[PDB]
């Protein structure tokens, strides 16, 4: 119960073993896999409707942010002037949003990757790249990765990069295993590089919130 | 989330009803009120930086807090308390705007105790900060809409404390 | 470190979708060296066609010295 | 509605709202004693409607009232008239919100997944809707039946 | 992309001086074309499918590509082909809308001509369509209303080409 | 413009224009001669704004003016009414645009990293536009500067 | 064919096919002459098996060869017959593959929105699918119909 | 991707005919040599890295590939040649299969040529090392299926040249 | 990247010899001057903001560069000119204490030409503010060292060029 | 090299480099005569190292020059004596730099992949490294064997 952090928008909290005692252990076997509410329609659960993985929760979930917009200077029409050029806002936005996915809060003046900000916006990299290099940073080894157990902080990256908690022991033996072998930076390349990212997010897309835990929509949506 | 006009119109959806007279009046109520929540949030957004500033300066400033030992002693811990209650304002000015304060217990306010209670953070001296939030926000908007916005601001510390 | 600048078309196959996809579609982006061997196989998976392929940072035959 | 639409935009961008969206929600505060207007005739005359556009609907879908369809029977039109009659509400929920976000949550997702499991023709109750549209479009004025008709358009495109 | 507003905001920007009577001008020519601009939007937007409809049955259907052995025989390609259609629509109602042609340049003819070789995707055929789009809007919105429509999709045609 | 961010908004979401976001664009048009009459109106006294404005901040703000401060001397005070000769100019775009992106676009992106590397207080350049609001609400009328007010409040707001 | 989807599952797991999998395939295999034996008998009988089913669908569907329906003359009857000639060759397709792949690839994706451009009624082409299965099921022998039965159905499934 | 079966139906379908005698034949002679087509990948399943093990030994070691100087001196450059020989050594068996090349036009040979020149492999070396594969895949295996592979390894070592 | 022990190594691993006296002559040249380019690095590191800043005013600030008109008008334009010689001297820097200009080649120059002619970069006013870098920067750590630094600025530029 | 190994560290974080960085790159740079001392006598020396430590390995485990084994023969086992050789060559070459990336590069990252291919014992290669270390200590000073040997367990470490 420790291993799962509370459902909210920023900060990797989780319940100390040592500070009031609640550890509730379970056996859990290898394929055993973790029922979880989908953010959006019910009928696009991808445990029940595979196909539907890659459906945008239409205002039923979290909001999708996508680079559909062309990106300012691809093209050699708006020649040296343009100083309004309308495309500008959008991606700015879009570099915000990829910035609160990754870390759950706005960061700070000397934090924000400059470097991986003007390649994506000059259209070098794509943003599947780009969350990559923001989860790939040294900031997010230190504020979640090093000061958190390895397998809560594997399961939090899981959370914030797929948006989705772990199914079971399969996905976490998986991502510890790379853990273990590789590192940290190895455990991102994974869980971007794995195909169930690319179907729910493509080139363009910046991960969302899709799937909760039956406790954390309860702490959600059975207050007052 | 709901907003007012969506808390009249799930009313009437589990009942199975048409919008009656008592659902219309709830509804013409908050499109009276519709241009004060506007205007006042407007007010909010210019000078959001500034209701942060002020709250700091009341409450928390030259304090037990600031001062070594304090929670909010370190840059790294004061820019995150600026955060939470640029956080705090911004959602009771969406609850404002709504007409509901199902926004607060959805995204703010689920599990922000136990966050609270675990990284140490003083119950007592946030609540005053969201006072002091509450004050200023009154002196700067008006009466009539820093009354409603103190409603939600209160909401946020009821649901702290 | 080394990387590839590489152009490649993947079309869509399993549904019709009403968004602009051209940026997904026909693209030109920067990969790094040791992700562009599972980049290659996720365009060649999906069913797409790799237009053309060079080093953009780095030199051929780097024994010490390519990170 | 479309201040919830307006606040969920600003949420997802972690900023105050844009004085273009609070103009939006300003435009609309002071056009609600019109979409209430709509609303009311729309519940005035509910029992008008769906008579009329059940009645027009049997006529141009014979095979859905005659035995071996799926609303043949004194109780089983009884139940298509209590199912126009829910999308009916729907819309009024949608002309009050401003917006097709009430319409979709509550009678538009799973709709399609919902009559096959009963057996319900999905273009029949389509053509049902139709047929509302009509009928409310001559019952009130020019101005008013072009907005009324955005929301029913929107369910008709959905279930299509 | 610019408008028609934008790209005097633009000219005046590069000067650096504030807008001048030449450009003042210009912004109450579009204002007073902007009733028609709207109201032929409306037409379009409401009848989207409807102008797809007989485009492609004048031009594409029943033909060599709807055809076997053709690149609009498939109805995934055929079902590709009315959205294609859809995008050349819409595009061209925004390039109406805003009064400049703009957004043809970087969000439609960014790379179309490049991934429509790569596809195979015939131009002489396609150019033909957006041909047939003119004739039905024109018929549509009206003589002075599709003369604009015709300039943008005829953009898209030489764009493409 | 208003037009261009009714365009974007709708191609976000891949849609025609709403039957609202047309109306807004009509309501746009033919109140065009009103808003434009705002930029005229600020473009005729477009000096005595900026002097006034900016002999206001001197006393305001004295310390900037100063000795040791960022805008001391003949020729670093000239540039600070020539920046507000800017921001004012940013201004007529923007109520003849009917939206807040051309403000935005030309000098209010990358704003903060600009001033923090010439070493300009971003506050005190907040208060400049703070009073070129209070001199345009006494040239203008009581609606003209309402109007005016949501794109003034919109500098303040991105600038401090 | 199922020898497509081994292969895919196969290279997604960056693995050679199991002894599993490989018992799938030479069992597909040895089927694979029965399955082309399904395909001889359709193909044999293409023509009697169409101009059946297509006229008792003009029977139970009268609507589509009246005047003011959408297959009214003798060109647009023809492209009827054509379109059940295209359907029932997408079946022979899948019989020998042994898999709804081909049938989907070719002549089972945006179908929905394929017949919605050109005003088609979807529930008619899928009642002509329907009327297909059951003259393919009389023709020919039971064990063999079953087998064909769940390509049909198929087709009809993804039409409704 | 495209298969054996795949493929009669593609051609058949692109003409828009229905399977013909021609092709009703082709589809039996895949299917006669449906079961010498598993039995096939079984064997290279079972040792499918004493195929590499050896094919590098025959040609490639004790040269001036594998000598300082060489495009395969170093560990890391020896391991991408191991895993590269691995994969080429797998689609073919997946083309084996499949019954059809076009997997290899898709999998294997869509932009590594562009890839090899852009990094200085040499294509000789490479070529000379899948043909090293060819005789050895055919000893373990047998003489008819062995020629299968030996087609499909050919034409990997056509496509890199 | 490549520094100039790397550098040394790798074309002694290209033979696959040891190190050499010859190029051990290299090694020795290396760790001598060692000592001015790390004290010249500390130097640079220290006052980073304000060589950027001293440079810009005397080579671009109050010219027709940052005039309307120009191409470091807009302030996005301009915090870009501001960011770019900020990477312009760290990238120095780091060539600098590298001894070798082979990083600027692989994260610098780097598709920089093509970008600069896309966008309308004046190349002449880039020049003139990395060569105005060049003289704040000699000024400050040295006669030797600023030479030492002056030759990647030129490399740089001559790049550029 | 501890320079690149630097400076990529710094690029990461977008930053100039550390006061420990710089120091770390000066302590070097002193004692870079010290790093050539320890090259020198290990370059000179070369042959007798990789014979004495290779016999030190042949009598630990003679399995290897026992038939069955990898180095089966004197041209295996001179090929044994050359990947020492590579191996000793990594270590000059690791110490010069001051880290362990172009042991990394060249003869370290992708090797369990290569012995395997070669069918070599990789805890046999370790365990050369190992004797490669005590003969190389034994041969030069103990404060230079110290410094030189750490990078020795590196490979051995790596290796294991
Ligand atoms: C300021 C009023 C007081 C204060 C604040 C403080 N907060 C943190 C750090 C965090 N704040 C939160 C809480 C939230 N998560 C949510 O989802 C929401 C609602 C949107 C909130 C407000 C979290 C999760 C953290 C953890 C770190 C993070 O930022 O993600 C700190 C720092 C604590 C630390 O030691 O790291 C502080 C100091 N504390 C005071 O002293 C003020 C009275
Ligand atoms: C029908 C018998 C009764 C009923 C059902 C009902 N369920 C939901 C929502 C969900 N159902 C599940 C459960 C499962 N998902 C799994 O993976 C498994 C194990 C195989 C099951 C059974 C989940 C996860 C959800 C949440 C949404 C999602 O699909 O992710 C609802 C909707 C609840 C809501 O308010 O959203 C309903 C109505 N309820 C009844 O009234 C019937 C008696
Ligand atoms: C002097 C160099 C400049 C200056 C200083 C100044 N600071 C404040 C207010 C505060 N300063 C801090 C900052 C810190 N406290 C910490 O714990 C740390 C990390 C070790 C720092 C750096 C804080 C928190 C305060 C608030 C006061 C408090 O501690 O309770 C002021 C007062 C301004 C006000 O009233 O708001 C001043 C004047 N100002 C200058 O202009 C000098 C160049
Ligand atoms: C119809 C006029 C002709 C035709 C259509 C056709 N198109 C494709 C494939 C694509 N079409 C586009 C174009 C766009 N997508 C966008 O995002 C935009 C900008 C808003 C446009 C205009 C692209 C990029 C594709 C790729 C697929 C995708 O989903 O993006 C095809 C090929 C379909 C296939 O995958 O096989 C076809 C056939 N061809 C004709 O025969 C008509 C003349
Ligand atoms: C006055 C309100 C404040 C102030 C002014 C000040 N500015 C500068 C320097 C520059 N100002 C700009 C900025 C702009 N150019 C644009 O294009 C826009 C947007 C439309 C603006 C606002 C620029 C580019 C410069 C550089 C110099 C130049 O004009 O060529 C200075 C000089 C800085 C110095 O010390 O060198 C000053 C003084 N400073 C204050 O204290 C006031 C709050
Ligand atoms: C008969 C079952 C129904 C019917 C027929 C009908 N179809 C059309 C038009 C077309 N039909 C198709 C369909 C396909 N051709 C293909 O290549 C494929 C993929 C294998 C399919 C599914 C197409 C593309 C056309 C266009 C014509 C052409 O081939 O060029 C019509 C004419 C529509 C019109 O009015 O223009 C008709 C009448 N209609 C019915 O009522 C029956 C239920
Ligand atoms: C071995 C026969 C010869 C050899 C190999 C070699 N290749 C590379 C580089 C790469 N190989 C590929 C090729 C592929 N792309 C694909 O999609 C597939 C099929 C799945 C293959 C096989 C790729 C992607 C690379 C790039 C780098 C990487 O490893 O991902 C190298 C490395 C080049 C270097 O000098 O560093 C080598 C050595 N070269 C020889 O000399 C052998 C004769
Ligand atoms: C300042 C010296 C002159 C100037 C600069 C200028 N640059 C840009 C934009 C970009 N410059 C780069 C180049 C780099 N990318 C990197 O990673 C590095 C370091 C290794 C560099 C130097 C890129 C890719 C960008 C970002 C593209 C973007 O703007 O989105 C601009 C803005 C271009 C525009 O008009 O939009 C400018 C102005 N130009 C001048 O006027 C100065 C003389
Ligand atoms: C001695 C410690 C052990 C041993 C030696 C042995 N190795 C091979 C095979 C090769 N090893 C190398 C050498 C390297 N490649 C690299 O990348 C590096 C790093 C710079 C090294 C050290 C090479 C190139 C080969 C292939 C042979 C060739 O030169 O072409 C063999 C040959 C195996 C065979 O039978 O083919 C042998 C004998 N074997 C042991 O058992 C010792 C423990």
């Amino acid at each position: 119960s420790g291993n799962d952090p509370l459902e909210i928008q920023f900060g990797a909290i989780f319940p100390k073993e040592t500070r009031n005692p609640s550890k509730r252990p379970a056996p859990f076997n290898k394929d055993t896999k973790r029922i979880l509410i989908h953010r959006g329609p019910a009928v696009n659960n991808q445990v029940g409707n595979p196909s539907a993985v890659g459906e945008f929760p239409g205002s039923l979930g979290a909001k999708v942010f996508r680079l559909n917009g062309g990106l300012p200077g691809a093209k050699v029409g708006k020649n040296t002037g343009t100083s309004v050029k309308f495309g500008e806002s959008s991606t700015q936005a879009l570099i915000r949003a990829a910035y609160r996915q990754v870390f759950g809060r706005d960061l700070y003046e000397g934090q924000r990757l400059s470097v991986a900000e003007i390649q994506l916006e000059n259209g070098d990299i794509s943003v599947r790249e780009f969350i990559k290099r923001l989860a790939k940073s040294e900031l997010f080894l230190k504020l979640y990765w090093a000061p958190h157990y390895v397998c809560k902080a594997i399961e939090y990256m899981h959370r914030r990069l797929l948006g989705r908690p772990t199914y079971g022991r399969q996905e976490m033996n998986q991502y510890f295993d790379i853990a273990s072998k590789q590192g940290f930076y190895a455990v991102v390349e994974a869980m971007i590089d794995s195909k169930e990212y690319s179907d729910a997010f493509g080139e363009d897309t910046v991960p969302y919130e899709r799937y909760l835990t039956p406790g954390g929509l309860q702490m959600r949506s059975a207050r007052v | 989330m709901q907003d007012a006009i969506t808390a009249v119109i799930n009313s009437a959806d589990v009942q199975g009803k048409y919008l009656d007279g008592a659902a219309m009046d709830k509804l013409k109520s908050y499109f009276a009120s519709g241009e004060l929540r506007v205007r006042a949030a407007s007010v909010i957004s210019a000078n959001a930086a500034t209701i942060v500033k002020e709250a700091v300066a009341k409450s928390l400033l030259y304090s037990d807090v600031t001062r070594p030992g304090g929670n909010m002693y370190t840059t790294r811990r004061y820019a995150a308390c600026i955060r939470d209650l640029d956080y705090y304002l911004r959602y009771a000015t969406y609850a404002m705007l709504a007409g509901d304060a199902s926004i607060l217990d959805e995204r703010v306010l689920n599990g922000l105790k136990e966050t609270y209670n675990s990284l140490g953070v003083p119950i007592s001296s946030t609540v005053q900060a969201i006072q002091a939030i509450k004050e200023v926000t009154a002196s700067l908007v008006g009466a009539d809409a820093g009354k409603e916005m103190g409603v939600y601001l209160d909401y946020i510390c009821s649901g702290l404390s | 470190m080394r990387m590839f600048r590489i152009t490649a078309c993947v079309p869509s196959q399993t549904r019709i979708r009403t968004q602009r996809e051209l940026q997904n579609t026909y693209f030109t982006k920067l990969v790094p060296y040791d992700n562009w061997f599972r980049e290659q196989q996720r365009i060649m998976k999906m069913g797409g066609k790799i237009v053309k392929v060079e080093l953009a940072t780095g030199r051929p035959g780097t024994n010490a010295g390519l990170a | 509605s479309i201040v919830t639409k307006s606040i969920v935009n600003a949420d997802a961008e972690a900023r105050y709202l844009s004085p273009g969206e609070l103009d939006r929600i300003k435009a609309f505060v002071t056009g609600g004693a019109a979409r209430l207007r709509i609303a009311e005739t729309l519940t005035g005359s509910r029992e008008t409607i769906v008579k009329q556009a059940g009645d027009r609907l049997f006529q141009k879908r014979p095979d859905i009232v005659s035995p071996g369809g799926n609303a043949y029977g004194e109780e089983m039109t009884a139940t298509c008239l209590r199912d126009m009659d829910y999308y009916l509400r729907l819309v009024t929920y949608g002309v009050v919100s401003g917006d097709v976000t009430p319409i979709e949550e509550i009678g538009l997702v799973g709709v399609r997944e919902m009559y096959r499991s009963l057996g319900t023709p999905i273009e029949a109750v389509a053509q049902s809707v139709r047929e509302m549209k009509e009928v409310a479009s001559g019952l009130m004025s020019s101005d008013d039946a072009a907005e009324a008709s955005a929301y029913f358009d929107f369910v008709i495109g959905k279930m299509s």
